[PDB]
RNA sequence: UAAUUGCGAUAACGAACGAGACCUUAACCUACUAAAUAGUGGUGCUAGCAUUUGCUGGUUAUCCACUUCUUAGAGGGACUAUCGGUUUCAAGCCGAUGGAAGUUUGAGGCAAUAACAGGUCUGUGAUGCCCUUAGACGUUCUGGGCCGCACGCGCGCUACACUGACGGAGCCAGCGAGUCUAACCUUGGCCGAGAGGUCUUGGUAAUCUUGUGAAACUCCGUCGUGCUGGGGAUAGAGCAUUGUAAUUAUUGCUCUUCAACGAGGAAUUCCUAGUAAGCGCAAGUCAUCAGCUUGCGUUGAUUACGUCCCUGCCCUUUGUACACACC
């Protein structure tokens, strides 16, 4: 979770209210078993905008 | 029954390994000892004065045997305190470096610890047998 | 500066002597019979402790009592 | 294996989780007798539930307990916990029903949350105090 | 540690270094009254002299007492090492000192003037009374001079 | 009493004492008895306990306050004055050593004169500030038994603190020594007088 | 000196323009039948003793 | 330069200690106008057709 | 204060009318009651809604309630 | 290459507070008279079916002194 | 009632915004789906102590199984439930039991209509108008200044010690954050009294720093009421780090110097439970500098569980020649 904490004020005066914005990442991973086919023909569907895919090979 | 130095109170223990490395006469100690201080986190040397070293010898003995590796910049950690800064509040400050360094140096000589892959310093096989050993002796103590 | 800090053998003679009818032996009782700083009051219960008059029922640092013995 | 039941205990943020196996009566706390556990001036507190049910009992089975988390007396309200909670656990699957709920009535008895984790939990700071309900000095002028 | 006995061995009060020292206090602190030795430095020196820090001030032999004083202004010598001491590296002769007893006052006496007589804003700013390691002045310090 | 051996072993004193009766550090819940009709209710003793540490959660109701043993309503106000708040580890163990020294002195279940001492200094009755236009006297009043406890406890307590302020005499003695002579009010306690004064200056406007 | 206990058999309220102070009737149990009203200082439930000092004189109302 | 500023008396402490404080020194806040808020001062004014030609 | 809303106690009244014969002095069958014959979005609503129809039904056994 | 744009109608405007302060706007400067152009915002956005709409103008129009308005209709909600 | 929250009364009946609902976080799941970036038991390989099987460890894969502890998806759970007391036996309030949980469950987010000449043109390439515009009020470069000290006022930090200081020893958190076209978070080894230096190293991170071995705290000692070894201002002399630059002393270390302060007049702030108070940490800022803040966990109380006395506000009633509304 990804805290910013800001005075809500632009100047200074008032009594000093904060106000903390957070941004939420989720991060999950899936290991396969497979051949070469399947992994590409699965990588470029399954496609989504918001969805971060990354794709490492290897056992190191 | 048969005995690990985990069987055995802290105070009871290192207190007991102090005298033993004292008792005993094969050490290496700096020489700096009596004008060192062991933290610029305090204010006055230890008042063992002649000893304290075995002291920590026995505590850093101790604290290695109970775990993996451990190296110098942990055990600066672990044995320093709060630094008054005078007016300022207090902050943690880590311990000296040379102290422990030549403790591990020293305590390594006698073979009781030995730098483990990884990093850091292990207790010694030779270590495991001496320190259950005089742990041994101190329940006897109280037989 | 006001008087407790060494020895002056009389006042040894006194702490073996009147240490008894004391239900109550401490480092502040032994400050309080008008003798021993702290320091010595404490050097002083230990080695009441060498032999009799005084029994161990306390532990430790901060707090010492004892009683008289029987 | 043998009998074995693993059960937990907590307070604050400390968790002590207890193995209870079938055994020669042992009680260790991360890997020292539960006769050593100091705070010292709490040590009864851990004994407490062996005393609580009987010093026996424990003659059937072993107990090795590692706490992490929360500090210096956190941690004993949290093993003490989880070593009553593993006897109770223990006789559920292997002894039987009266036994078991006679000891859960001797522990709840007594008690001091025994079997039963306390909610209390740090309550958030807000802006304008160094607490949580305290506040910041203001003057007027 | 032990009861001891002592006659009339031990005097209370004794005079060290051209100043006065209580007898009946640990001889280490019982030193400090003398100016340029704090604690560390007593501490180390009686270390040094090969003395009892169980010790009183009083009791400790002449022939101590020699050594401590023999100590304190040689530290060099005696294997002090030098980060110990008060004045490092001079900055006439650029020798290494320890300065003690009725002598720090002339020294800081000495250096005081040496910022004055060359004029440097240090010194000038010591010649008008004020704080000089560079604080605020507006709110602190009003009773003082 | 039957000794019971296994594995990790429990020592003697400890089987001993704790299987058996359930009693203190290790003094005797027995026996123990509050000498002033009320105040029973307002003062714990039975259930036992082994120390005065208790995760307790006696807060978050009117009187339920009163349930927690009384010992560690004791050892609880010990813990003040800025420096000290928390620290009950230094308390309780102040307690165990007060009540050890306590039980030196004219022997007695040492807990049992610290219930004496506690019921001996409540005052029975005492004042409050009442209107009346401006020049506001003093309408006396009769003290709940509660207040009395919660009195009590801290009048001892604090005069125990300041007397064992600024001086040679460790707190835990001071704190036996305002018990000791509490617990049959010899006036040369501070929460005595006080408890006393309170009560003639309730009785002097009635 | 003579002491007098009665038993506080009901609560009636606050009194005490601050609001401290309690109202209640009490009850002796050293020969019963006969009940007062008293103001109590601290916090108060039914079947609480109070230590009435001297034993006859009531309140009421505080300013 | 330097050499003025240690010989000039009139100097350092122990002059400025000497001399009474003004009481400016132990003033207020001055305020000055505040409860003249809502009296707008442009003498000026908007007029019920620009308003209405306007909203 | 455990004061109930008007939504709650306008609902119960809703429930009670309408569906009397089913609904019981029970909560815990009253709840599931209310999910298959009413829509509610939050399951603290119903909760909140079903143990005040159960509330208002456990004391018409014992005379009316008006309303 | 690798960085590709696409226009795209947008299914109904008037649900779209983004098109609809744009909207003002235009209306303003275009010389409408206050009322008539956020009415006509509000008329509109009611009429492309929303529960509900408000349109707020602030600051000065033709006067010195200056001012605010509130132009609602239908349904809206505030907390939540 | 926390609530125009409801009951009830009733020329009203039935509704909508705001409150509530809702949302986020903390609590409960031996039920669900799992995990070599989390972890348990077993098994090998293996060290020590005992030896009678035992006890305590090592081994980012030597294999097998599991999901209790950790993680986070989907559900479930509480509705002040059961019982009782109280009450216009109404909304409700109170106690007892059960319960992870029964004070709006605890703490927050969001929050109607309306008012203020509240603050902000010094956040904005938001902006009207006025001013200025080449000897500039544009801009940049060098240097100084915002820190200047008879003194008034406010937030603070450290303290006046023995529930303590010091010295050895025990030794436990939670919220966080970190390096690409770069030099960020740093374990380990040496050197150094220290501060630090140097050689390497892991980490774009549940993988490494880091179990952030934090501090109060706990234990054993020294000191022993003495402005003392409480207190650490002021000042001298030296060593290093950041930076182009440290003088008016950035910060860090070391020796020395060792002030006021002996619990604080009139006054005044804050607070009801894991709260007050004590205690430290991470983050913001940040080349370097926290005595500041935003959060975090650790240790953990006393006393209310009431009222209208003070003070502040809100509501009715009532008066008005006010409506630009008592400025
Ligand atoms: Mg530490
Ligand atoms: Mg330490
Ligand atoms: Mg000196
Ligand atoms: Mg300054
Ligand atoms: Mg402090
Ligand atoms: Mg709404
Ligand atoms: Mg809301
Ligand atoms: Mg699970
Ligand atoms: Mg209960
Ligand atoms: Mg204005
Ligand atoms: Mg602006
Ligand atoms: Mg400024
Ligand atoms: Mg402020
Ligand atoms: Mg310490
Ligand atoms: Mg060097
Ligand atoms: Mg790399
Ligand atoms: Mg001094
Ligand atoms: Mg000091
Ligand atoms: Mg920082
Ligand atoms: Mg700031």
């Amino acid at each position: 979770v990804l805290k910013i904490s800001t005075r809500k004020t632009p100047n200074g005066e008032g009594s000093k209210t904060w106000e903390t914005y957070e941004m939420r990442i989720h991060k999950r991973y899936i290991d396969l078993e497979a051949p070469v086919q399947i992994v590409k023909r699965i990588t470029q569907i399954t496609i989504e905008p918001g969805v971060d895919v990354e794709v490492v090979v290897a056992s190191n | 029954p048969g005995v690990s130095v985990r069987d055995v109170a802290a105070q009871d223990f290192i207190n007991a390994y102090a005298s033993f490395l004292q008792r005993q006469g094969k050490l290496e100690v700096p020489g700096y000892v009596d004008i060192v201080k062991t933290s610029s986190g305090n204010e006055m040397p230890p008042q063992d004065a002649e000893g304290w070293f075995y002291k920590r010898a026995a505590s850093v003995a101790r604290h290695i045997y109970m775990r993996k590796q451990v190296g110098v910049g942990k055990l600066n950690k672990l044995y320093g305190g709060a630094k008054s800064r005078g007016v300022r509040p207090y902050k943690h400050i880590d311990a000296s470096g040379s102290i422990n360094r030549k403790v591990l140096q020293a305590l390594e000589k006698i073979g009781i610890v030995e730098i483990s892959p990884k990093g850091g310093r292990r207790i010694s096989e030779n270590g495991q047998r001496d320190l259950d050993r005089i742990a041994a002796q101190t329940l006897e103590e109280d037989e | 500066a006001q008087h407790a800090v060494i020895l002056d053998q009389e006042k040894y003679d006194r702490i073996l002597k009147e240490v008894p009818t004391y239900r109550y032996v401490s480092v502040s009782v032994l400050v309080d019979r008008l003798k021993i700083g702290g320091s010595l009051a404490r050097i002083a219960l230990r080695h009441l402790e060498k032999e009799g008059i005084i029994k161990p029922i306390s532990k430790h640092s901060k707090q010492a009592i004892y009683t008289r013995a029987t | 294996a043998v009998p074995s039941v693993q059960t937990f205990g907590k307070k604050k943020s400390a968790t002590a989780v207890a193995h209870v196996k079938a055994g020669k009566g042992l009680i260790k706390v991360n890997g020292s007798p539960i006769t050593l556990v100091e705070p010292e001036i709490l040590r009864f507190k851990v004994y407490e539930p062996l005393l609580l049910v009987g010093l026996d009992k424990f003659s059937n089975i072993d107990i090795r307990v590692r706490v992490t988390g929360g500090g210096h007396v956190s941690q004993v309200y949290a093993i003490r916990q989880a070593i009553a909670k593993g006897l109770v656990a223990y006789h559920q699957k292997y002894v039987d029903e009266q036994s078991k709920n006679e000891l859960k009535k001797a522990f709840t008895s007594y008690d001091r949350t025994l079997l039963i984790a306390d909610s209390r939990r740090p309550e958030p700071k807000k802006f304008g105090g160094k607490g949580a309900r305290s506040r910041f000095q203001k003057s007027y002028r | 540690s032990l009861v001891v006995q002592e006659q009339g061995s031990f005097q209370h009060i004794l005079r060290l270094l051209n100043t006065n020292v209580d007898g009946n206090i640990k001889i280490v602190y019982a030193l400090t009254t003398i100016k340029g030795v704090g604690r560390r430095y007593s501490n180390l020196v009686c270390k040094k002299a090969d003395v009892d820090l169980h010790k009183r001030a009083g009791e400790l032999t002449q022939e101590e007492l020699e050594r401590i004083v023999q100590i304190m202004q040689n530290p060099t010598h005696y294997k002090i090492p030098a980060w110990f001491l008060n004045r490092q590296n001079d900055i006439t002769d650029g020798k290494d000192y320890h300065t003690l007893a009725n002598n720090v006052e002339s020294k800081l006496r000495d250096d005081l003037e040496r910022l004055k007589k060359i004029r440097a804003h240090r010194g000038i700013r010591h010649f008008w009374g004020l704080r000089v390691r560079g604080q605020h002045t507006k709110t602190t310090g009003r009773r003082r001079a | 009493f039957t000794p019971v051996v296994l594995a990790t072993p429990i020592p003697e004193e400890v089987q001993q004492a704790q299987t058996e009766i359930k009693l203190f550090n290790k003094w005797s819940f027995e026996e123990v008895e509050v000498k002033d009709a009320s105040l029973v209710d307002y003062v714990q003793v039975r259930q036992p306990i082994f120390v005065a540490h208790t995760a307790g959660r006696y807060a978050n109701k009117r009187f339920r306050k009163a349930q927690c043993p009384i010992i560690e309503r004791l050892t609880n106000s010990l813990m003040m004055n800025g420096r000290n708040n928390g620290k009950k580890l230094k308390a309780v163990r102040i307690i165990k050593h007060t009540l050890d020294i306590i039980n030196v002195l004219t022997d007695q279940n040492p807990i049992q004169v610290v219930v004496d001492a506690i019921t001996n200094t409540g005052p029975r009755e005492d004042t409050t500030r009442v209107g009346g236009g401006g020049a506001a006297r003093r309408q006396a009043v009769d003290v709940s038994p509660l207040r009395r406890v919660n009195q009590a406890i801290a009048l001892l307590t604090i005069g125990a603190r300041e007397a064992a302020f600024r001086n040679i005499k460790t707190i835990a003695e001071t704190l036996a020594e305002e018990l000791i002579n509490a617990a049959k009010g010899s006036s040369t306690s501070y929460a005595i007088k006080k408890k006393d004064e309170l009560e003639r200056v309730a009785k002097s406007n009635r | 000196t003579p002491v007098t206990l009665a038993k506080v058999i009901k609560v009636l309220g606050r009194t005490g323009s601050r609001g401290g102070v309690t109202q209640v009737r009490v009850e002796f149990l050293e020969d019963t039948s006969r009940t007062i009203v008293r103001n109590v200082k601290g916090p108060v439930r039914e079947n609480d003793i109070l230590v009435l000092m001297e034993s006859e004189r009531e309140a009421r109302r505080l300013r | 330069g330097n050499e003025g500023a240690i010989r000039d008396k009139t100097a350092g402490r122990r002059n400025n200690r000497s001399k009474d404080v003004t009481d400016s020194a132990t003033t207020k806040k001055s305020n000055t106008r505040r409860a003249t808020d809502r009296h707008s001062r442009t003498g000026k004014t908007d007029t019920k057709k620009k308003v209405n030609q306007g909203w | 204060g455990r004061v109930r809303t008007k939504t709650v106690k306008r609902a119960s009244k809703a429930l009670i009318e309408r569906y009397y014969p089913k609904l019981t002095l029970d909560f815990q069958t009253n709840k599931r009651l209310c999910d298959e014959i009413a829509t509610i979005q939050s399951k603290r609503l119903r909760n909140k809604i079903a143990g005040y129809t159960t509330h208002l039904m456990k004391r018409i056994q014992k005379g009316p309630v008006r309303g | 290459g690798t960085i590709v744009l696409y226009a795209e109608r947008v299914q109904d405007r008037g649900l779209s507070a983004v098109a609809q302060a744009e909207s003002m706007k235009f209306k303003l400067l275009n010389g409408l008279a206050i009322r008539r152009a956020a009415y006509g915002v509000v008329r509109y956005v009611m009429e492309s079916g929303a529960k509900g709409c408000e349109v707020v103008v602030s600051g000065k129009l033709r006067a010195a002194r200056a001012k605010a308005m509130k132009f609602a209709d239908g349904f809206l909600i505030h907390s939540g």
